[PDB]
C-alpha cells in the first residue's frame, strides 16, 4: 500500500513537472532535479539540430 | 506585420542581436557602445626631417 | 587507470574576434546574421552541459 | 600534488584570466589578458579545487 | 582615443605603467595588437587597452 502510494504520488509530480505547473517547487527533491535536467537536455536537441 | 520589438532596452538589444524573440537562460556576451568623440594621440621617433 | 572527466571550457565573443572593436566592421558583420549565432551557440551550450 | 607538479606546469596553456586585473592596465597585459582583448574568455574549471 | 603610436594605429586607452622593460620601444601581443610602448626620452612605459 505504501509502495504503490509513493509510486502514484511520484508520477503526478513528474507529469506536472513536464508541463511546468509545479515549476516553483521543482527543487523539492533531487528526483525532480532529473526532470529539470532532462528538459534542459531535450531543449538543446530540439533547437541545435536546425 | 505580426509583432515588433524596439531595440532600445538592454534586454531588447540582446534579443535583437540574437535575432529571436525568446532567449534561453544562460550567460551572453555583450560589448558597450564606443564613444564617438575621440581625441587623437601621436607618438613618433624624432628623425632626419 | 586514468580517465579524463572534464575539458576546460572556452567561449569567444564573435564580434570582438573578427572586428577588433572597430565600429564600422561590426556594422558590416551584422549582415552575417547566421555566422556568429552558430559559433556562439556551439561554444556556450557545450559549457552548460 | 605529485600528479600536478611532476607533470608540466602549463603556464602557457589554458588559464582563466583575472578580468579585474586586465582592464585596470597597471602593467603590460600578460598572455591571459592579451587573449581577453581578442574576445577569447577561458572560464574557471568546472572540476574546482 | 584613436592613436597612431610608432606607426601602429588603432583605438584604445593609454595609461602609465609600472614595468621597466629594457628592450625595444613597442610591445605587441601574438595577434599583433599594441599592448604598450616606451617614450625614448625619460623611458616611461605605457599600456594600451580597448
Ligand atoms: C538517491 O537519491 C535520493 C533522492 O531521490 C536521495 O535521498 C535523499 O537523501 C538525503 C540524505 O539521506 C536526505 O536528506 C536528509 O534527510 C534526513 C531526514 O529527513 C535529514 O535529517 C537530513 O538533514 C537531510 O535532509 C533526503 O531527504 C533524501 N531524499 C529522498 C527523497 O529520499 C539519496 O540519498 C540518494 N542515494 C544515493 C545512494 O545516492
Ligand atoms: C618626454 C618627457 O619628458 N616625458 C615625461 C614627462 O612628460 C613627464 O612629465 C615626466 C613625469 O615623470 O616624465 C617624463
Ligand atoms: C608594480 O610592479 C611591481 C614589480 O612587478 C610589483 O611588485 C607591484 O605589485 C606592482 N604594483 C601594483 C600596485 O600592482
Amino acid at each position: 500500500r505504501i509502495l504503490a502510494a509513493s509510486f502514484n504520488k511520484a508520477m503526478t509530480n513528474i507529469v506536472d513537472a513536464f508541463t511546468g505547473v509545479n515549476d516553483a517547487i521543482t527543487q523539492t527533491s533531487q528526483a525532480l532535479q532529473t526532470v529539470a535536467t532532462a528538459l534542459n537536455k531535450i531543449q538543446d536537441v530540439v533547437n541545435q539540430q536546425g | 506585420i505580426a509583432n515588433i520589438i524596439y531595440c532600445n532596452s538592454v534586454i531588447n538589444r540582446l534579443r535583437c542581436d540574437q535575432l529571436s524573440f525568446d532567449v534561453p537562460d544562460g550567460f551572453y556576451s555583450t560589448s558597450p557602445i564606443q564613444p564617438v568623440e575621440l581625441p587623437v594621440s601621436i607618438v613618433s621617433l624624432p628623425v632626419y626631417h | 587507470e586514468y580517465l579524463q572527466i572534464t575539458s576546460t571550457p572556452i567561449v569567444v565573443d564573435c564580434s570582438t574576434y573578427v572586428c577588433n572593436g572597430n565600429v564600422r566592421c561590426v556594422e558590416l558583420l551584422k549582415q552575417y546574421t547566421s555566422a556568429c549565432k552558430t559559433i556562439e551557440d556551439a561554444l556556450r551550450n557545450s559549457a552548460m552541459l | 600534488d605529485i600528479l600536478f607538479s611532476k607533470l608540466v606546469t602549463s603556464g602557457l596553456g589554458t588559464v582563466d584570466a583575472d578580468y579585474k586585473k586586465c582592464t585596470k592596465g597597471l602593467s603590460i597585459a600578460d598572455l591571459a589578458c592579451a587573449q581577453y582583448y581578442n574576445g577569447i574568455m577561458v572560464l574557471p574549471g568546472v572540476a574546482d579545487a | 582615443t584613436k592613436y597612431n603610436i610608432y606607426d601602429v594605429s588603432g583605438v584604445g586607452v593609454i595609461r602609465i605603467s609600472n614595468d621597466t622593460f629594457l628592450n625595444g620601444i613597442t610591445y605587441t601581443s601574438t595577434s599583433g595588437n599594441l599592448l604598450g610602448f616606451k617614450d625614448v626620452t625619460n623611458g616611461t612605459i605605457y599600456s594600451i587597452t580597448p
